[PDB]
RNA sequence: GUCUACGGCCAUACCACCCUGAACGCGCCCGAUCUCGUCUGAUCUCGGAAGCUAAGCAGGGUCGGGCCUGGUUAGUACUUGGAUGGGAGACCGCCUGGGAAUACCGGGUGCUGUAGGCUU
RNA sequence: GAAACCUCCCGUGGAGCAGAAGGGCAAAAGCUCGCUUGAUCUUGAUUUUCAGUACGAAUACAGACCGUGAAAGCGGGGCCU
RNA sequence: UAUCCGGUAAAGCGAAUGAUUAGAGGUCUUGGGGCCGAAACGAUCUCAACCUAUUCUCAAACUUUAAAUGGGUAAGAAGCC
């Protein structure tokens, strides 16, 4: 049907959205950017486990939601239905073109093939968070999922508490001071600024 | 002891929305010019609509605004008839309010079988002294704060002065 | 409840408009082409008779512009007025003229142009305008700034610009504004326009008003029934003011001093005191929730 | 091949910046050129009479002729192989003085004064400018305190 | 100290709500005979001067938003010139000079020209 | 009645400006009135495409005769391409 | 060495335009489907769009910012007084 992955890998045209001018792009394969407990606190789920990229590289929609199911089989099968947070951090925005051969290279402009994500080194691309318990859980999931992309992504574990831009070490205490309060899968920093009204809501 | 928060009415807008052009409007021009003593205004659509039976541009309704003591008159006229009763929701939240009468010949008119029975709408605008800075030329501004008229404050100034109920629901 | 209008958003891209066009004062339109020369004329000045008309008070100023802020060569004031004649009624038609009048006045005084251009004596009314001799210095010529004033006939401006005319700037103007032109017929009286400029329209007022009912003749005119200002004395008033204005227009201000230097103000609140006042209302609210 | 539009690729060139839209405020207008001044064109989008083409603005050159609301003005455009001086028409908006030449005058006017005085004296002074030159022998006194050690940091991965 | 008239630069000058304003101003304010204009003396025009700072206006306030200006971000991102440097490629490292932008954290919150007041 | 007409509030333009899009524009360049024919007559200069020839299109003037406005001014077609 | 010009790289999207993930919060709206309701902004969920702070990820024909390399001028007798 479609072209082999080979053909679109390289990070080569200037990126071609969905748009008024492009358009009759056919959807993403990839829909469903998260899953697992994404309804749950950030207090239980501190690990934050990514699958970072190594090569500015084009990845494939559909390599995408592959490497989805495959860690999210995994994380459910291994540790549990609801014991982790996944989330795929790379949409698939980029329109990928496709001339086709039944007039020779006249006029050559492709139709939208498909849909693409742009990788830069450094970049990352699934990220999971779930407990201190399940850390090799998680690793082996990305290491699962790795084998759906090209190119080379190393998995890493970060400093942050979950999905928070906090790092860990600090952030029980953050929370004792109020720098910083629970909200959904987030946490809303609070800083010294506005009125003095919103600081009299919290200490009370 | 307030010197010039003195919540007045500003003006009376009276409007006969008929929806019709022709006759029909000129004959209800008649009614708004015998109850306030002036030539009224057409206004007309903004925009056809196949439904109502209207066309862009064609007379739909007729208006006019009365001021002053003529003003005060004819809004009397108009809670009698109403007999003294609002609600909380004939009150804006800018602080004016407004009531439909359902015939103008119970105001204090005489019926023709021509000139017939234009049901027609009050809307008074409340104001205070000092909000002309709004609408002038020059130097303008912006009515404060704690002088801009309240729904509450408009409410009490009719439960004071025409002794209204303003039934709840 | 609706979507927040003003959000950050509409700050952050938001634009004020020039500091004059937010007081309601500066028609920057009107302004550009009043005031701007024609480059090639270069630096010489392009004047302009600018009178607004307060709610007690009537200024007339000649004016030129300059980069750092338009330069004001002369004034003339209605507050002024008391010294040459006019008691009462410095808002009105007359008072105008009166302060238009004695702004040309001062003005060619600076200039020696006193006794060259009289201008207008006898106060006609008619079309009057200066013509500059020759083999002597040329008639000042400015044009009115009329600011933000509906321009229509029988605006209070326009008596100024017309005591400016008669007091000896040459000043362009038509008579299709003066109070008398007709707009169903289009002729210029120049008797009725004579009459406002004598304030016999408020002297007719004074009398229709005492005729009808006494109340509100002593109410509308009560400045006038004080300092004794009748219906029958006030043409010759403003004549004499004319005069005393055409022989004296000098200005001499007052020789203000002995100040006491002290601030009716309230000054700027220091930022250790801002911080410290934030401080004692963070411990007060503690200190007082510790309690129920 | 590229349409030959007056106009065309001007988008941002003749656009007025962020929030200073609006009234072309009045300085701008009533400020004189005479002949001679070097004046540097940058067009306008408010005021589209008397605009420059997109080739002249950030050009500097000087003006020749002034009539009564615009300032001809002598610029240099190259032309593949051939500077030519020509001449062209702005209107007052699209204009400033280019202050290139006054630090030039400041200059001059200071070496007037430094040569007026300083030949009733008989020192005669460094008029001409010279560049900066390599910056002298000086000591550095390690006050107390020895110099700080820097070692590089241990690489590792953040992201 | 501060205002009015005409301003220049146009938020350090905007917005929100809160407080305070002596004198002179500026206003709101009271009228429609005349000028002028409205469906309407609301606006506009005109004649006033009994009230009042309620509002506009000014000055201040807010762990205020906004804007302005520093730090940080970061010698990071990017980048001129160099090599028979690396790397299967993608890309990366060095040399040679140049070098940003958010988030985050501080500080600031109109200056001033001409003419004329008031605080004598 | 989600939509008719009236009224108060907020409203940096999120509307409109014949048409493509871009720019520009708020006591306007938008809308609504009043009066109009500067879309008129006539020299050269200049810009843009450029060979630095033409055409078209435009810019600044200058001389006439008008328009409009209290006036300063603006206007010799269409806000600019 | 002075001085103008710039909107590409980068950056940004808790700034506009457009795109786009997630939960917190919200009878804003209102609905369509429910479950418990005769029905009830009653209770309870829900999914629609909208909104209050946050949050994921983007732009050749988006952008508040904003490089490097780069293009003008100027650096005197044709000047000063
Ligand atoms: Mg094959
Ligand atoms: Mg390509
Ligand atoms: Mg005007
Ligand atoms: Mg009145
Ligand atoms: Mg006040
Ligand atoms: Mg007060
Ligand atoms: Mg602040
Ligand atoms: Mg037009
Ligand atoms: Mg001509
Ligand atoms: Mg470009
Ligand atoms: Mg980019």
């Amino acid at each position: 049907g479609r072209r082999p992955a080979r053909c679109y890998r390289y990070c080569k045209n200037k990126p071609y959205p969905k748009s008024r001018f492009c358009r009759g792009v056919p959807d993403a394969k990839i829909r469903i950017f998260d899953l697992g407990r994404k309804k749950a606190k950030v207090d239980e789920f501190p690990l934050c486990g990514h699958m970072v990229s190594d090569e500015y590289e084009q990845l494939s929609s559909e390599a995408l939601e592959a490497a989805r199911i495959c860690a999210n089989k995994y994380m459910v099968k291994s540790c549990g239905k609801d014991g982790f947070h996944i989330r795929v951090r790379l949409h698939p925005f980029h329109v990928i073109r496709i001339n086709k051969m039944l007039t020779g290279m006249r006029g050559a402009f492709g139709k939208p093939q498909g849909t693409v994500a742009r990788v830069h080194i450094g970049q990352v691309i699934m990220s999971i968070r779930t407990k201190l318990q399940n850390k090799e859980h998680v690793v082996e999931a990305l290491r699962r999922a790795k084998f759906k992309f090209p190119g080379r992504q190393k998995i890493h574990i970060s400093k942050k508490w979950g999905f928070t831009k906090f790092n860990a070490d600090e952030f029980e205490d953050m929370v004792a001071e109020k720098r910083l309060i629970p909200d959904g899968c987030g946490v809303k920093y609070i800083p010294n600024r506005g009125p003095l009204d919103k600081w009299r809501a919290l200490h009370s | 002891e307030n010197p010039m928060r003195e919540l007045r009415i500003r003006k009376l807008c009276l409007n006969i929305c008929v929806g019709e052009s022709g006759d029909r409007l000129t004959r209800a021009a008649k009614v708004l010019e015998q109850l306030t003593g002036q030539t009224p205004v057409f206004s007309k659509a903004r925009y056809t609509v196949r439904s109502f039976g209207i066309r862009r541009n064609e007379k739909i309704a007729v208006h006019c605004t009365v001021r002053g003591a003529k003003a005060e008159e004819i809004l009397e006229k108009g809670l009698k008839v109403r007999e003294y009763e609002l609600r909380k929701n004939n009150f804006s939240d800018t602080g004016n309010f407004g009531f439909g009468i359902q015939e103008h010949i119970d105001l204090g008119i005489k019926y023709d079988p021509s000139i017939g029975i234009y049901g027609l709408d009050f809307y008074v605008v409340l104001g205070r002294p000092g909000f002309s800075i709004a609408d002038k030329k020059r130097r303008t501004g912006c009515i404060g704060a704690k002088h801009r008229i309240s729904k509450e404050e408009a409410m009490r100034w009719f439960q004071q002065k025409y002794d209204g109920i303003i039934l709840p629901g | 409840f609706v979507k927040v209008v003003k959000n950050k958003a509409y700050f952050k891209r938001y634009q004020v408009k020039f500091r004059r066009r937010r007081e309601g004062k500066t028609d920057y339109y009107a302004r550009k082409r009043l005031v701007i020369q024609d480059k090639n004329k270069y630096n010489t000045p392009k004047y302009r008779m600018i009178v607004r008309v307060t709610n007690r008070d009537i200024i007339c100023q000649i004016a030129y512009a300059r980069i750092e802020g338009d330069m004001i060569v002369c004034a003339a004031y209605a507050h002024e007025l008391p010294k040459y004649g006019v008691k009462v009624g410095l808002t009105n038609y007359a008072a105008a003229y009166c302060t238009g009048l004695l702004l040309a006045r001062r003005l060619l005084n600076r200039f020696g142009m006193d006794k060259i251009y009289e201008g207008q004596v006898e106060v006609t009314g008619d079309e009057y305008n200066v013509e500059s001799i020759d083999g002597q210095p040329g008639a000042f010529t400015c044009y009115l700034d009329a600011g933000l004033a509906r321009t229509t006939t029988g605006n209070k401006v326009f008596g100024a610009l017309k005591g400016a005319v008669d007091g000896g700037l040459s000043i362009p103007h038509s008579t299709k504004r003066f109070p008398g032109y007709d707009s169903e017929s289009k002729e210029f009286n120049a008797e009725v326009h004579r009459k406002h400029i004598m304030g016999q329209n408020v002297a007719d007022y004074m009398r229709y008003l005492m005729e009808e009912d006494e109340d509100a003749y002593k109410k509308q005119f009560s400045q006038y029934i004080k300092n004794n200002v009748t219906p029958d004395m006030m043409e010759e008033m403003y004549k004499k003011a004319h005069a005393a204005i055409r022989e004296n227009p000098v200005y001499e201000k007052k020789p203000k001093r002995e100040v006491k230097k002290k601030r009716w103000n309230r000054p700027k609140m220091s930022l250790a005191q801002k911080k410290d006042r934030v401080a004692q209302k963070k411990a007060s609210f503690l200190r007082a929730q510790e309690r129920a | 091949t590229n349409t030959k539009g007056k106009r065309r690729g001007t988008r941002y060139m003749f656009s007025r910046p962020f929030r200073k839209h609006g009234v072309v405020p009045l300085a701008t207008y009533m400020r004189i050129y005479k002949k001679g001044d070097i004046v540097d064109i940058k067009g306008m989008g408010t005021v589209q009479k008397g605009m420059p083409h997109k080739c002249y603005h950030g050009k500097t050159g000087r003006v020749y002729n002034v009539t009564q609301h615009a300032v001809g003005i002598v610029v240099n455009k190259q032309v593949k192989g051939k500077i030519l001086a020509k001449r062209i028409n702005v209107r007052i908006e699209h204009i400033k003085h280019s202050k290139s030449r006054d630090s030039f005058l400041k200059r001059v006017k200071e070496n007037d004064q430094k040569k007026k005085e300083a030949k009733e004296k008989g020192t005669w002074v460094q008029l001409k400018r010279q560049p900066a030159p390599p910056r002298e022998a000086h000591f550095v006194r390690t006050n107390g305190k020895e110099p700080e050690l820097l070692e590089p940091i241990p690489y590792e991965f953040m992201a």
